[PDB]
């Protein structure tokens, strides 16, 4: 990771944009839940 | 853009373990009815996430781009910290928020 | 480049954390003078790590962009990680 | 038979369809959505001496900016084009005086003909296409995501943007089924929008060659 | 091979009126061998979730991205199997650079040796004196990078 936060080979050629597409650091990131996605219509409405 | 519903999902900070830290820290009572109006929440989220900075610039690319890798965070972070969500079921205060 | 338009993140991070860490210590090392009062501790690496705290190391971090244009950033406007 | 060969010039015919709307050009919108039934209506009913002949499906469609550039898609006959095939449809070209066109060849065309197809000329483009390549539409499938082709002031914008060059973007096959289903020529950029379930959506850039 | 499939990778999810997903158990079919090209063309199969294992035919027939996607699929399905788990983003970064060339990088002797990159680089890994030769023999430079 270049100090433009770009993925970048040996001879600077980018295959990344950011860091695994979103520029974040595998060592914080934490598995967590959406709860938005599986909450039907009716129980989005009643819910948000 | 997720379908057969698989709702786990990583994602940087652990948000129900903030909140419930910050139930747990100001010692706040569920039971009582808090003071934290509606659109400090709405305009919280929205300044907040100005200041989540991966692409930054000015231009509408580099802004269009900073709004594709922010947008799981953002979209997860709009729907944990609703105003309904917060005045229901976790009932924060103001200086907790 | 100028004090405007001068674009990484803030964040000075674990890399350069420990690059300056080491430089300034062994410094102390080669008998260079302290920016910061001491108590009664005589290992190069404590002083270097309580004067990085206290935010007064003597260097500058000059980052390489990969476009190839330099850039320059203190210590002072660094913040820590920590 | 004549139903199977029906359906396969209607598919065809509206994956060509979608390949102008997906480049972007003066396509109706009922045109682009035809059923069976309408194609067996308004151009002929059943091939092999029928009213479809392989010669009236053609198409002519200009484009949104300005209509000038009118591609007139082709249908030969023949199983293979052998090259007076060729010399009469680029003798068909500046009697028209257009400059985009396609061919969609049946089963195969001969080393002869390709050559003179990739050393015509820089002003007589054309392209080749299989018959059975356009039974599926390329965009309207799972894996593969959109595909935009940007103009060249985007491009240097772009440039501009992250300090690139064009030789340090990453690179794309011309051969591509994808770079030959937009018809783009070499040097162009295109934006790919794919998703991911770690950023919800990600933008990348590829650079043709 | 016709079956009814159990695991929900596999099987139809939609929408519904309510917004609710729901799980449907459609029939699906698995070959041997792969022929991609010619299925899609065929009546009444579905153009749009149809894969395959193959990645030289997958990469003819539809894209480089879709070598992009489906390398993705198969590596997390291969590693993913025995419960063990990895983060997306070394896959993400490993399928990206394998497709950033425009062909199909082969993680091998006869792939990684024919880049732009320094010759230096390329004598590390494999066929060392013989990529050596060909930078003397070319006199092209070395970056140093």
């Amino acid at each position: 990771v270049k100090y433009d936060a770009t993925v970048r080979n040996s001879i600077n050629q980018v295959v990344q944009l950011r860091y695994g597409e979103d520029g974040l650091a595998g060592e914080s990131v934490e598995f967590q839940n959406l709860a938005t996605l599986k909450p039907s219509n009716k129980a989005f409405e009643k819910k948000f | 853009i997720f379908p057969t519903g698989d709702s786990k999902v990583v994602l940087p900070c652990n948000l129900l373990r903030m909140i419930w830290n910050a139930q747990k820290i100001f010692h706040i009572n569920p039971r009582l009815p808090s003071d934290l109006h509606p659109i400090k929440v709405v305009e919280g989220v929205k300044e907040l996430s100005k200041k989540l900075v991966i692409v930054n610039g000015d231009d509408p690319l580099s802004r269009q781009a900073q709004e594709n890798a922010t947008l799981l965070f953002n979209i997860h972070l709009r729907s944990t910290l609703c105003s309904r969500r917060m005045a229901e079921e976790f009932r924060l205060s103001g200086e907790a928020f | 480049q100028a004090n405007q338009k001068r674009i990484t993140t803030p964040y000075m991070t674990k890399y350069e954390r420990a690059r300056v860490l080491g430089t300034r210590a062994l410094q102390i090392a080669m008998c260079a003078p302290v920016m910061v009062e001491l108590e009664g501790e005589t290992d190069p690496l404590l002083i270097a790590m309580k004067e990085l705290k206290a935010r007064k190391i003597p260097i500058i971090i000059r980052r390489y962009l990969p476009d190839g244009s330099y850039e320059d950033w203190g210590v002072d406007e660094l913040i820590i990680s920590d | 038979d004549d139903e199977e060969e029906t359906y396969r010039l209607w598919k065809i015919r509206k994956t060509i369809m979608q390949l102008c709307h997906d480049r972007g050009y003066l396509v109706t919108q009922d045109e682009l959505d035809q059923t069976l039934e309408e194609f067996k209506a308004q151009f002929g009913d059943k091939p092999s001496e029928g009213r479809p002949r392989r010669t009236d499906l053609t198409v002519l469609v200009a484009h949104n900016d300005d209509p000038t550039d009118q591609m007139f898609v082709f249908f030969p006959e023949e199983p293979k084009v052998g090259i007076k095939t060729i010399k009469v449809y680029c003798q068909r070209m500046q009697e028209e005086n257009i400059t985009r066109a396609l061919i969609v060849v049946q089963q195969g065309m001969t080393p002869s003909a390709k050559q003179s197809l990739v050393d015509m000329a820089p002003k007589y483009i054309l392209e080749q296409f299989l018959q059975q390549e356009l039974l599926i539409n390329i965009t309207e499938h799972e894996l593969v995501p959109e595909h935009v082709v940007m103009t060249k002031e985007e491009v240097t914008e772009l440039l501009a943007r992250y300090k690139l060059r064009e030789n340090q973007l990453p690179r794309i096959q011309a051969g591509d089924p994808v770079a030959r289903y937009f018809g783009i020529k070499r040097g162009q950029v295109v934006k790919i929008i794919r998703p991911s379930e770690t950023a919800g959506r990600y933008i990348t850039y590829r650079l043709v060659q | 091979y016709m079956h009814l499939p159990q695991t929900d990778n596999k099987k139809k999810i939609i929408i519904t009126e309510d917004g609710e997903f729901k799980a449907l158990q459609e029939w699906i079919l698995e070959t041997d061998g792969v022929s991609l090209m010619r299925v899609l063309s065929e009546k009444d199969v579905d153009p749009v979730r149809t894969t395959s294992n193959d990645i030289v035919e997958i990469f003819t027939v539809l894209g480089i991205e879709a070598v992009r996607k489906a390398l993705e699929r198969e590596l997390y399905h291969v590693i993913s199997f025995d419960g063990s788990y990895v983060n997306y983003r070394h896959l993400a970064l490993l399928c990206d650079t394998m497709t950033c060339r425009g062909h199909l990088m082969a993680i091998t002797r006869h792939g990684v040796n024919r880049q732009d990159t320094g010759p230096l680089m390329k004598c590390s890994f494999e066929e060392t004196v013989d990529v050596l030769m060909e930078a003397a023999a070319h006199g092209e430079s070395d970056p140093m990078k």
